[PDB]
Protein backbone atom coordinates (compact mmCIF):
# COMPACT_ATOMS: atom_id res chain seq x y z
CA UNK A 1 0.00 0.00 0.00
CA UNK A 2 1.51 3.67 -1.06
CA UNK A 3 2.46 5.97 1.57
CA UNK A 4 2.47 9.30 0.83
CA UNK A 5 2.66 12.72 2.44
CA UNK A 6 1.23 15.75 0.39
CA UNK A 7 1.59 19.20 1.94
CA UNK A 8 -1.16 22.21 1.00
CA UNK A 9 -1.65 25.38 2.10
CA UNK A 10 1.57 27.64 1.17
CA UNK A 11 1.20 31.05 -0.45
CA UNK A 12 1.89 34.43 0.23
CA UNK A 13 0.96 36.15 3.68
CA UNK A 14 1.87 39.43 5.19
CA UNK A 15 4.10 39.95 8.26
CA UNK A 16 1.70 39.10 11.68
CA UNK A 17 -1.00 37.36 9.84
CA UNK A 18 -1.30 33.10 10.39
CA UNK A 19 -0.91 30.65 7.88
CA UNK A 20 -2.47 26.43 8.39
CA UNK A 21 -0.26 23.91 6.40
CA UNK A 22 -2.23 20.71 5.75
CA UNK A 23 -0.10 17.65 5.29
CA UNK A 24 -2.17 14.73 4.18
CA UNK A 25 -1.42 11.23 4.72
CA UNK A 26 -2.51 8.33 2.50
CA UNK A 27 -1.35 4.62 3.44
CA UNK A 28 -1.07 4.70 7.07
CA UNK A 29 -2.83 6.33 10.39
CA UNK A 30 -1.69 9.65 11.22
CA UNK A 31 -1.84 8.99 14.75
CA UNK A 32 0.39 5.98 14.99
CA UNK A 33 3.55 7.65 13.61
CA UNK A 34 5.27 10.79 14.73
CA UNK A 35 4.52 13.32 12.32
CA UNK A 36 7.37 16.59 11.52
CA UNK A 37 7.36 19.52 9.98
CA UNK A 38 11.33 20.85 8.75
CA UNK A 39 11.72 23.90 6.42
CA UNK A 40 14.47 24.98 4.55
CA UNK A 41 14.99 28.52 3.30
CA UNK A 42 15.72 29.51 -0.56
CA UNK A 43 19.48 28.38 -0.76
CA UNK A 44 19.90 27.55 3.09
CA UNK A 45 19.84 23.96 4.86
CA UNK A 46 16.92 22.12 7.08
CA UNK A 47 15.53 22.97 10.05
CA UNK A 48 13.04 21.31 12.00
CA UNK A 49 10.49 23.35 13.34
CA UNK A 50 7.93 20.88 15.02
CA UNK A 51 7.03 17.32 15.58
CA UNK A 52 4.18 15.53 16.96
CA UNK A 53 3.89 11.91 19.17
CA UNK A 54 1.71 9.33 18.66
CA UNK A 55 -0.35 7.53 21.90
CA UNK A 56 -0.42 10.99 23.34
CA UNK A 57 0.13 13.27 20.89
CA UNK A 58 2.58 15.50 22.45
CA UNK A 59 4.60 17.79 20.59
CA UNK A 60 8.11 19.25 20.42
CA UNK A 61 8.99 22.67 18.91
CA UNK A 62 12.69 24.68 17.83
CA UNK A 63 13.13 27.81 19.86
CA UNK A 64 12.57 30.14 17.31
CA UNK A 65 8.98 28.90 16.54
CA UNK A 66 7.65 28.06 19.81
CA UNK A 67 4.45 29.84 20.72
CA UNK A 68 3.68 30.88 17.25
CA UNK A 69 3.57 27.72 15.45
CA UNK A 70 1.44 24.73 16.70
CA UNK A 71 1.45 21.13 15.32
CA UNK A 72 -1.62 18.90 15.09
CA UNK A 73 -3.13 15.84 14.16
CA UNK A 74 -6.75 14.85 13.07
CA UNK A 75 -7.32 11.11 12.59
CA UNK A 76 -10.56 11.43 11.01
CA UNK A 77 -9.09 13.22 8.40
CA UNK A 78 -5.78 11.52 8.80
CA UNK A 79 -4.20 14.97 8.06
CA UNK A 80 -1.73 16.75 10.25
CA UNK A 81 -1.16 20.59 10.63
CA UNK A 82 1.05 23.55 11.05
CA UNK A 83 -0.53 26.54 12.53
CA UNK A 84 1.66 29.68 12.07
CA UNK A 85 0.55 32.66 13.97
CA UNK A 86 2.69 35.87 14.18
CA UNK A 87 4.58 35.34 10.88
CA UNK A 88 8.12 36.57 9.99
CA UNK A 89 9.47 37.34 7.10
CA UNK A 90 12.67 34.74 8.57
CA UNK A 91 9.92 32.20 8.13
CA UNK A 92 10.10 32.38 4.81
CA UNK A 93 10.58 28.76 3.20
CA UNK A 94 9.42 25.21 1.71
CA UNK A 95 7.98 23.46 4.12
CA UNK A 96 8.50 19.55 4.25
CA UNK A 97 6.04 16.97 6.44
CA UNK A 98 8.06 13.80 7.19
CA UNK A 99 7.07 10.71 8.80
CA UNK A 100 8.97 9.64 11.91
CA UNK A 101 10.56 6.14 11.48
CA UNK A 102 12.57 5.93 14.73
CA UNK A 103 14.54 8.85 15.74
CA UNK A 104 14.65 9.05 11.62
CA UNK A 105 12.30 10.45 8.59
CA UNK A 106 11.60 7.96 6.33
CA UNK A 107 9.43 9.70 3.88
CA UNK A 108 8.61 13.11 2.90
CA UNK A 109 6.01 15.17 0.63
CA UNK A 110 6.73 17.88 -2.23
CA UNK A 111 6.98 20.57 0.41
CA UNK A 112 5.05 23.67 0.07
CA UNK A 113 6.17 27.49 -0.40
CA UNK A 114 5.50 29.98 2.27
CA UNK A 115 6.51 33.53 1.35
CA UNK A 116 6.02 36.35 4.23
CA UNK A 117 5.82 39.63 3.03
CA UNK A 118 3.99 42.85 2.82
CA UNK A 119 5.10 42.71 -0.95
CA UNK A 120 2.30 43.38 -3.97
CA UNK A 121 1.89 40.61 -6.23
CA UNK A 122 4.15 41.54 -9.63
CA UNK A 123 4.10 40.41 -12.30
CA UNK A 124 7.39 40.29 -14.31
CA UNK A 125 8.86 42.74 -16.95
CA UNK A 126 10.35 40.02 -19.85
CA UNK A 127 13.61 41.57 -21.77
CA UNK A 128 15.24 39.99 -24.76
CA UNK A 129 19.38 39.06 -24.49
CA UNK A 130 19.16 39.78 -28.42
CA UNK A 131 21.79 37.56 -30.22
CA UNK A 132 24.76 39.96 -31.79
CA UNK A 133 28.32 40.09 -32.60
CA UNK A 134 29.11 40.17 -29.17
CA UNK A 135 27.05 36.90 -28.13
CA UNK A 136 28.52 35.17 -31.40
CA UNK A 137 31.78 33.44 -32.09
CA UNK A 138 33.05 29.89 -33.69
CA UNK A 139 29.41 29.34 -35.46
CA UNK A 140 27.77 29.53 -32.02
CA UNK A 141 25.40 32.49 -30.73
CA UNK A 142 24.33 33.49 -27.22
CA UNK A 143 20.70 34.78 -26.78
CA UNK A 144 18.45 34.71 -24.20
CA UNK A 145 15.53 36.61 -22.09
CA UNK A 146 15.53 38.71 -18.49
CA UNK A 147 12.75 38.19 -16.31
CA UNK A 148 12.91 41.10 -14.39
CA UNK A 149 11.00 42.56 -10.94
CA UNK A 150 8.68 39.96 -10.08
CA UNK A 151 7.11 39.26 -6.83
CA UNK A 152 6.86 36.51 -4.72
CA UNK A 153 8.77 33.66 -6.26
CA UNK A 154 8.74 31.33 -7.99
CA UNK A 155 8.76 31.71 -12.82
CA UNK A 156 9.61 29.04 -14.64
CA UNK A 157 11.28 29.80 -18.65
CA UNK A 158 10.80 27.36 -21.29
CA UNK A 159 12.20 27.42 -24.83
CA UNK A 160 10.21 27.22 -27.85
CA UNK A 161 7.16 25.48 -25.69
CA UNK A 162 9.85 23.12 -24.62
CA UNK A 163 11.31 21.80 -27.45
CA UNK A 164 14.32 23.66 -27.25
CA UNK A 165 16.36 22.15 -24.22
CA UNK A 166 20.13 21.68 -24.91
CA UNK A 167 22.77 24.68 -23.83
CA UNK A 168 19.75 26.07 -22.19
CA UNK A 169 20.94 27.51 -18.61
CA UNK A 170 18.21 29.39 -16.53
CA UNK A 171 20.21 30.75 -13.53
CA UNK A 172 18.93 31.03 -10.14
CA UNK A 173 17.09 34.09 -9.52
CA UNK A 174 18.35 36.82 -7.28
CA UNK A 175 16.79 38.96 -4.85
CA UNK A 176 17.10 42.50 -6.00
CA UNK A 177 17.48 45.86 -2.97
CA UNK A 178 13.89 46.67 -4.62
CA UNK A 179 12.43 43.54 -2.65
CA UNK A 180 11.56 42.10 -6.46
CA UNK A 181 12.89 39.02 -7.84
CA UNK A 182 14.90 38.79 -11.28
CA UNK A 183 16.80 36.41 -13.30
CA UNK A 184 18.02 35.38 -16.78
CA UNK A 185 17.49 32.52 -18.91
CA UNK A 186 20.09 32.11 -21.83
CA UNK A 187 20.59 29.20 -24.20
CA UNK A 188 23.85 28.52 -27.22
CA UNK A 189 22.20 28.06 -30.95
CA UNK A 190 24.21 27.71 -34.28
CA UNK A 191 24.84 30.65 -35.43
CA UNK A 192 23.59 29.76 -39.07
CA UNK A 193 20.56 29.73 -37.91
CA UNK A 194 19.78 32.42 -36.36
CA UNK A 195 17.97 33.74 -39.74
CA UNK A 196 15.76 30.56 -39.86
CA UNK A 197 15.07 29.44 -36.65
CA UNK A 198 12.49 31.53 -34.09
CA UNK A 199 13.23 31.47 -30.11
CA UNK A 200 10.65 32.56 -28.27
CA UNK A 201 11.36 32.04 -24.21
CA UNK A 202 8.02 31.17 -21.87
CA UNK A 203 7.79 32.81 -19.43
CA UNK A 204 4.99 31.83 -16.63
CA UNK A 205 4.43 33.19 -13.14
CA UNK A 206 1.69 31.96 -11.45
CA UNK A 207 1.24 33.83 -8.47
CA UNK A 208 -0.09 36.72 -10.66
CA UNK A 209 -1.27 34.77 -12.98
CA UNK A 210 1.08 36.51 -15.69
CA UNK A 211 2.39 34.41 -19.03
CA UNK A 212 4.45 35.92 -21.00
CA UNK A 213 6.11 34.46 -24.49
CA UNK A 214 8.84 36.54 -25.90
CA UNK A 215 10.48 36.57 -29.40
CA UNK A 216 14.34 37.10 -29.23
CA UNK A 217 15.67 37.93 -32.49
CA UNK A 218 18.94 40.26 -33.56
CA UNK A 219 18.58 43.19 -33.44
CA UNK A 220 18.56 45.08 -36.78
CA UNK B 1 22.39 20.49 21.31
CA UNK B 2 24.40 21.13 18.12
CA UNK B 3 25.63 19.21 14.67
CA UNK B 4 28.66 20.74 13.39
CA UNK B 5 29.14 18.69 9.58
CA UNK B 6 32.00 19.15 7.12
CA UNK B 7 33.41 19.79 5.25
CA UNK B 8 31.09 21.99 3.43
CA UNK B 9 32.06 20.84 -0.28
CA UNK B 10 33.62 18.36 -1.46
CA UNK B 11 34.96 17.60 -5.51
CA UNK B 12 35.44 13.95 -6.10
CA UNK B 13 35.31 11.61 -9.32
CA UNK B 14 33.23 8.81 -9.77
CA UNK B 15 34.35 5.21 -8.40
CA UNK B 16 35.79 7.81 -5.10
CA UNK B 17 36.08 6.65 -1.39
CA UNK B 18 34.07 9.46 0.20
CA UNK B 19 34.22 9.91 3.69
CA UNK B 20 31.45 12.89 5.50
CA UNK B 21 31.60 13.79 9.57
CA UNK B 22 29.24 15.21 11.83
CA UNK B 23 29.91 15.80 15.64
CA UNK B 24 27.60 15.51 17.59
CA UNK B 25 26.51 17.13 20.90
CA UNK B 26 25.49 13.62 22.78
CA UNK B 27 27.05 10.02 21.94
CA UNK B 28 23.20 8.25 21.55
CA UNK B 29 24.08 6.10 18.52
CA UNK B 30 20.21 5.96 18.14
CA UNK B 31 19.24 9.55 17.43
CA UNK B 32 21.88 10.26 14.41
CA UNK B 33 21.01 9.82 10.54
CA UNK B 34 21.83 10.89 7.40
CA UNK B 35 19.99 12.30 4.19
CA UNK B 36 20.93 13.19 0.86
CA UNK B 37 19.25 15.74 -0.72
CA UNK B 38 19.27 17.09 -4.87
CA UNK B 39 18.12 20.38 -6.06
CA UNK B 40 14.15 21.13 -5.56
CA UNK B 41 13.27 17.50 -4.35
CA UNK B 42 12.49 16.28 -0.59
CA UNK B 43 15.59 14.92 1.54
CA UNK B 44 16.07 11.08 1.21
CA UNK B 45 16.71 8.93 4.25
CA UNK B 46 20.01 6.95 3.63
CA UNK B 47 21.42 6.01 7.29
CA UNK B 48 19.56 5.48 10.62
CA UNK B 49 20.61 4.76 14.03
CA UNK B 50 23.98 5.53 13.51
CA UNK B 51 25.18 2.82 11.33
CA UNK B 52 21.47 1.07 10.09
CA UNK B 53 21.17 1.16 6.36
CA UNK B 54 17.68 1.89 5.21
CA UNK B 55 15.83 -0.06 2.50
CA UNK B 56 16.66 0.67 -0.95
CA UNK B 57 19.73 2.48 -0.14
CA UNK B 58 23.23 0.79 -1.91
CA UNK B 59 25.36 -0.99 0.18
CA UNK B 60 27.97 1.48 -0.92
CA UNK B 61 26.39 3.98 1.49
CA UNK B 62 27.75 3.02 5.22
CA UNK B 63 27.92 5.03 8.93
CA UNK B 64 29.58 4.68 11.90
CA UNK B 65 29.88 6.52 15.33
CA UNK B 66 33.13 6.93 17.41
CA UNK B 67 32.54 8.82 20.20
CA UNK B 68 30.47 12.18 19.96
CA UNK B 69 31.49 11.82 15.80
CA UNK B 70 29.53 10.23 13.34
CA UNK B 71 30.51 9.77 9.71
CA UNK B 72 28.69 8.59 6.49
CA UNK B 73 31.12 7.20 3.89
CA UNK B 74 30.36 6.24 0.41
CA UNK B 75 33.23 3.26 -0.78
CA UNK B 76 32.52 3.96 -4.29
CA UNK B 77 30.90 7.16 -5.88
CA UNK B 78 28.34 6.77 -8.73
CA UNK B 79 26.86 9.38 -10.59
CA UNK B 80 23.35 9.30 -8.82
CA UNK B 81 25.43 10.11 -5.36
CA UNK B 82 26.49 13.91 -5.95
CA UNK B 83 24.52 15.68 -4.26
CA UNK B 84 24.19 17.59 -0.64
CA UNK B 85 23.62 15.38 2.53
CA UNK B 86 22.74 16.15 5.95
CA UNK B 87 23.59 14.23 9.10
CA UNK B 88 20.29 14.84 11.83
CA UNK B 89 20.25 14.56 15.83
CA UNK B 90 16.94 13.89 16.78
CA UNK B 91 17.82 14.64 20.70
CA UNK B 92 15.95 14.88 24.18
CA UNK B 93 14.27 18.21 23.03
CA UNK B 94 15.44 19.58 19.69
CA UNK B 95 16.35 18.13 16.29
CA UNK B 96 19.42 19.80 14.59
CA UNK B 97 20.65 18.96 10.88
CA UNK B 98 24.20 19.80 10.05
CA UNK B 99 24.94 22.38 7.83
CA UNK B 100 25.09 19.86 4.74
CA UNK B 101 27.81 18.65 2.92
CA UNK B 102 27.79 19.41 -1.07
CA UNK B 103 29.77 16.73 -3.38
CA UNK B 104 30.19 17.88 -6.64
CA UNK B 105 32.37 16.44 -9.69
CA UNK B 106 35.93 17.25 -10.24
CA UNK B 107 37.24 17.82 -13.49
CA UNK B 108 39.48 19.67 -15.70
CA UNK B 109 39.99 23.68 -15.81
CA UNK B 110 37.79 24.77 -18.57
CA UNK B 111 37.57 28.74 -19.33
CA UNK B 112 34.50 30.82 -19.89
CA UNK B 113 33.26 31.78 -22.73
CA UNK B 114 32.37 35.66 -22.47
CA UNK B 115 28.93 37.75 -23.85
CA UNK B 116 27.94 40.79 -23.24
CA UNK B 117 23.90 42.02 -23.83
CA UNK B 118 23.43 45.89 -23.96
CA UNK B 119 19.86 46.62 -22.31
CA UNK B 120 16.78 46.22 -25.08
CA UNK B 121 15.33 49.41 -26.06
CA UNK B 122 12.03 48.20 -24.59
CA UNK B 123 13.68 48.37 -21.36
CA UNK B 124 14.84 51.78 -21.54
CA UNK B 125 11.46 52.89 -22.53
CA UNK B 126 10.31 51.24 -19.08
CA UNK B 127 13.09 53.80 -17.61
CA UNK B 128 16.23 51.08 -16.75
CA UNK B 129 19.09 49.68 -18.05
CA UNK B 130 20.35 46.12 -17.74
CA UNK B 131 23.83 44.89 -18.81
CA UNK B 132 24.08 41.46 -18.79
CA UNK B 133 28.01 39.88 -19.06
CA UNK B 134 27.52 35.82 -19.49
CA UNK B 135 30.04 33.44 -18.44
CA UNK B 136 29.36 30.01 -20.37
CA UNK B 137 30.37 26.86 -19.09
CA UNK B 138 33.56 27.15 -17.17
CA UNK B 139 35.08 24.90 -14.33
CA UNK B 140 36.06 25.41 -11.67
CA UNK B 141 33.21 27.68 -10.37
CA UNK B 142 35.87 30.54 -8.68
CA UNK B 143 35.37 33.44 -11.35
CA UNK B 144 35.60 37.28 -11.00
CA UNK B 145 33.52 39.78 -13.21
CA UNK B 146 34.45 43.29 -13.17
CA UNK B 147 32.31 45.98 -14.89
CA UNK B 148 33.66 49.37 -16.33
CA UNK B 149 31.47 51.93 -17.51
CA UNK B 150 34.47 54.39 -19.76
CA UNK B 151 36.30 52.48 -17.86
CA UNK B 152 35.28 53.85 -14.78
CA UNK B 153 35.33 50.96 -12.17
CA UNK B 154 31.67 49.89 -10.84
CA UNK B 155 31.19 48.82 -7.69
CA UNK B 156 27.80 47.94 -5.76
CA UNK B 157 25.69 48.22 -8.88
CA UNK B 158 25.90 44.74 -10.27
CA UNK B 159 24.52 40.98 -8.49
CA UNK B 160 25.96 37.76 -9.85
CA UNK B 161 24.20 34.42 -10.38
CA UNK B 162 25.62 30.68 -10.71
CA UNK B 163 24.10 27.48 -12.32
CA UNK B 164 24.28 23.76 -10.65
CA UNK B 165 26.76 21.77 -12.31
CA UNK B 166 25.48 20.79 -15.72
CA UNK B 167 24.90 17.10 -15.41
CA UNK B 168 26.54 16.56 -19.20
CA UNK B 169 29.45 18.49 -19.07
CA UNK B 170 30.37 19.15 -15.12
CA UNK B 171 30.51 22.73 -16.14
CA UNK B 172 29.42 26.26 -14.56
CA UNK B 173 27.54 29.32 -16.15
CA UNK B 174 27.32 32.59 -14.38
CA UNK B 175 25.62 35.65 -15.19
CA UNK B 176 26.39 39.20 -13.65
CA UNK B 177 23.94 41.63 -13.85
CA UNK B 178 25.02 45.75 -14.09
CA UNK B 179 22.05 47.78 -13.21
CA UNK B 180 21.74 51.76 -14.01
CA UNK B 181 18.78 53.93 -14.31
CA UNK B 182 18.09 55.56 -18.09
CA UNK B 183 19.31 58.64 -17.13
CA UNK B 184 22.81 56.93 -16.02
CA UNK B 185 22.81 54.39 -18.59
CA UNK B 186 22.74 56.94 -21.22
CA UNK B 187 25.53 59.45 -19.68
CA UNK B 188 28.30 56.98 -20.91
CA UNK B 189 29.49 54.96 -24.04
CA UNK B 190 31.76 52.03 -23.15
CA UNK B 191 30.32 49.33 -21.20
CA UNK B 192 32.80 46.33 -20.63
CA UNK B 193 32.71 43.62 -18.99
CA UNK B 194 36.08 41.85 -17.51
CA UNK B 195 36.31 38.14 -16.34
CA UNK B 196 39.38 36.76 -14.47
CA UNK B 197 39.59 33.03 -14.57
CA UNK B 198 41.96 30.40 -14.16
CA UNK B 199 41.56 29.04 -17.76
CA UNK B 200 42.36 32.19 -19.11
CA UNK B 201 46.27 33.18 -19.76
CA UNK B 202 44.80 36.84 -19.39
CA UNK B 203 41.89 38.95 -18.21
CA UNK B 204 39.22 38.52 -21.02
CA UNK B 205 37.37 41.68 -21.59
CA UNK B 206 33.74 42.05 -23.81
CA UNK B 207 32.40 45.46 -24.24
CA UNK B 208 30.44 47.51 -26.44
CA UNK B 209 29.43 51.04 -27.07
CA UNK B 210 26.09 53.16 -26.99
CA UNK B 211 23.92 54.37 -24.16
CA UNK C 1 -0.45 -5.61 10.00
CA UNK C 2 -2.91 -7.89 11.91
CA UNK C 3 -0.87 -7.20 14.96
CA UNK C 4 -1.13 -3.44 15.89
CA UNK C 5 0.12 -1.39 18.76
CA UNK C 6 -2.47 1.49 20.42
CA UNK C 7 -1.00 2.70 23.43
CA UNK C 8 2.02 2.28 25.98
CA UNK C 9 1.99 4.09 28.95
CA UNK C 10 4.67 4.28 31.18
CA UNK C 11 3.23 3.46 34.55
CA UNK C 12 5.81 4.28 37.54
CA UNK C 13 8.11 7.46 35.96
CA UNK C 14 10.11 8.54 37.34
CA UNK C 15 11.57 5.37 39.41
CA UNK C 16 14.62 3.95 41.18
CA UNK C 17 17.31 2.37 38.34
CA UNK C 18 16.36 -0.82 39.91
CA UNK C 19 12.68 -0.67 40.04
CA UNK C 20 11.45 -2.97 37.05
CA UNK C 21 9.75 -1.18 33.96
CA UNK C 22 6.12 -0.85 33.99
CA UNK C 23 4.39 -0.58 30.63
CA UNK C 24 0.48 -0.21 29.97
CA UNK C 25 0.70 -2.03 26.58
CA UNK C 26 -2.82 -1.83 24.36
CA UNK C 27 -2.62 -3.32 21.01
CA UNK C 28 -5.34 -4.75 18.34
CA UNK C 29 -6.18 -8.58 17.03
CA UNK C 30 -1.30 -18.66 16.60
CA UNK C 31 1.98 -18.52 17.29
CA UNK C 32 2.40 -16.69 20.33
CA UNK C 33 3.36 -12.81 20.39
CA UNK C 34 7.15 -12.17 22.22
CA UNK C 35 7.39 -8.94 23.89
CA UNK C 36 10.98 -7.78 24.61
CA UNK C 37 12.74 -4.54 26.61
CA UNK C 38 15.89 -3.65 25.89
CA UNK C 39 18.70 -1.59 27.13
CA UNK C 40 20.69 0.72 24.80
CA UNK C 41 23.97 2.41 26.23
CA UNK C 42 26.68 3.86 23.83
CA UNK C 43 29.88 4.61 24.92
CA UNK C 44 33.38 5.59 22.94
CA UNK C 45 33.97 2.59 21.53
CA UNK C 46 31.11 0.60 21.67
CA UNK C 47 27.77 -0.02 21.29
CA UNK C 48 25.76 -2.32 23.64
CA UNK C 49 22.53 -3.70 23.39
CA UNK C 50 21.28 -6.11 26.62
CA UNK C 51 17.95 -7.79 26.68
CA UNK C 52 16.26 -6.73 29.75
CA UNK C 53 13.48 -9.21 29.88
CA UNK C 54 10.95 -10.70 27.78
CA UNK C 55 7.53 -12.60 27.83
CA UNK C 56 6.11 -15.10 25.54
CA UNK C 57 2.05 -13.74 25.30
CA UNK C 58 -0.26 -16.50 23.83
CA UNK C 59 -2.39 -17.96 22.03
CA UNK C 60 -2.92 -14.43 21.30
CA UNK C 61 -6.44 -13.20 22.56
CA UNK C 62 -7.89 -11.29 19.60
CA UNK C 63 -9.14 -7.61 19.65
CA UNK C 64 -8.22 -5.15 21.14
CA UNK C 65 -6.14 -5.82 24.30
CA UNK C 66 -4.50 -4.31 27.60
CA UNK C 67 -2.06 -5.89 29.85
CA UNK C 68 0.81 -4.54 32.03
CA UNK C 69 4.36 -5.79 30.98
CA UNK C 70 7.05 -5.84 34.06
CA UNK C 71 10.31 -6.13 32.83
CA UNK C 72 13.29 -6.68 35.22
CA UNK C 73 15.77 -3.64 35.90
CA UNK C 74 19.44 -3.65 34.25
CA UNK C 75 22.36 -5.25 36.15
CA UNK C 76 24.40 -2.59 36.88
CA UNK C 77 27.47 -4.81 36.69
CA UNK C 78 27.31 -5.53 32.65
CA UNK C 79 27.14 -1.28 31.90
CA UNK C 80 29.81 0.82 31.98
CA UNK C 81 30.12 3.12 35.28
CA UNK C 82 29.77 5.81 32.78
CA UNK C 83 26.20 5.29 31.43
CA UNK C 84 24.85 4.85 35.09
CA UNK C 85 24.93 8.57 35.32
CA UNK C 86 24.04 9.76 31.70
CA UNK C 87 21.48 9.66 28.87
CA UNK C 88 20.32 6.11 27.78
CA UNK C 89 17.86 4.63 25.71
CA UNK C 90 15.27 1.63 25.82
CA UNK C 91 13.82 -0.04 23.39
CA UNK C 92 10.29 -2.09 23.38
CA UNK C 93 9.82 -4.38 20.67
CA UNK C 94 7.10 -7.31 19.98
CA UNK C 95 7.88 -9.85 17.45
CA UNK C 96 5.57 -12.60 16.44
CA UNK C 97 7.27 -16.39 15.61
CA UNK C 98 11.04 -13.97 16.41
CA UNK C 99 10.94 -11.63 13.58
CA UNK C 100 9.99 -7.97 15.30
CA UNK C 101 7.57 -5.98 13.44
CA UNK C 102 6.97 -3.03 15.71
CA UNK C 103 9.81 -1.11 17.91
CA UNK C 104 9.14 1.64 20.34
CA UNK C 105 12.34 3.64 21.41
CA UNK C 106 12.18 6.05 24.62
CA UNK C 107 15.21 8.62 25.76
CA UNK C 108 16.07 7.96 29.27
CA UNK C 109 17.63 10.19 32.08
CA UNK C 110 19.36 9.15 34.88
CA UNK C 111 20.72 11.45 37.84
CA UNK C 112 21.26 11.18 41.84
CA UNK C 113 18.03 11.52 44.20
CA UNK C 114 19.96 13.79 46.11
CA UNK C 115 21.39 17.52 45.34
CA UNK C 116 24.46 16.63 46.82
CA UNK C 117 25.27 13.72 45.19
CA UNK C 118 24.40 15.32 42.05
CA UNK C 119 26.42 18.07 42.60
CA UNK C 120 29.36 15.92 44.30
CA UNK C 121 29.22 12.39 42.52
CA UNK C 122 31.33 9.95 44.34
CA UNK C 123 34.01 8.01 42.45
CA UNK C 124 32.15 4.66 42.68
CA UNK C 125 28.77 5.00 41.49
CA UNK C 126 25.49 4.45 44.21
CA UNK C 127 23.45 2.28 41.77
CA UNK C 128 20.67 2.70 45.07
CA UNK C 129 20.73 6.55 44.57
CA UNK C 130 19.86 6.79 40.91
CA UNK C 131 16.71 7.53 39.57
CA UNK C 132 15.60 7.09 36.04
CA UNK C 133 13.30 9.22 33.87
CA UNK C 134 11.76 7.45 30.85
CA UNK C 135 10.85 10.28 28.67
CA UNK C 136 7.55 8.42 28.16
CA UNK C 137 5.70 11.29 26.38
CA UNK C 138 7.60 10.78 23.12
CA UNK C 139 8.15 7.76 21.69
CA UNK C 140 10.13 6.79 18.99
CA UNK C 141 8.18 4.27 16.93
CA UNK C 142 9.82 2.28 13.91
CA UNK C 143 7.34 -0.16 12.30
CA UNK C 144 8.39 -3.33 9.77
CA UNK C 145 5.95 -5.31 7.62
CA UNK C 146 6.38 -8.69 8.16
CA UNK C 147 4.28 -11.95 7.33
CA UNK C 148 1.65 -13.39 9.61
CA UNK C 149 -0.61 -16.39 8.61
Amino acid sequence: SEVQLVESGGGLVQPGGSLRLSCAASGFNVSYYSIHWVRQAPGKGLEWVASIYPYYGSTSYADSVKGRFTISADTSKNTAYLQMNSLRAEDTAVYYCARGYGWALDYWGQGTLVTVSSASTKGPSVFPLAPSSKSTSGGTAALGCLVKDYFPEPVTVSWNSGALTSGVHTFPAVLQSSGLYSLSSVVTVPSSSLGTQTYICNVNHKPSNTKVDKKVEPKS
Amino acid sequence: IQMTQSPSSLSASVGDRVTITCRASQSVSSAVAWYQQKPGKAPKLLIYSASSLYSGVPSRFSGSRSGTDFTLTISSLQPEDFATYYCQQDGWSLITFGQGTKVEIKRTVAAPSVFIFPPSDSQLKSGTASVVCLLNNFYPREAKVQWKVDNALQSGNSQESVTEQDSKDSTYSLSSTLTLSKADYEKHKVYACEVTHQGLSSPVTKSFNRG
Amino acid sequence: SIVSLLGIKVLNNPAKFTDPYEFEITFECKHDLEWKLTYVGSSRSLDHDQELDSILVGPVPVGVNKFVFSADPPSAELIPASELVSVTVILLSCSYDGREFVRVGYYVNNEYDEEELRENPPAKVQVDHIVRNILAEKPRVTRFNIVWD
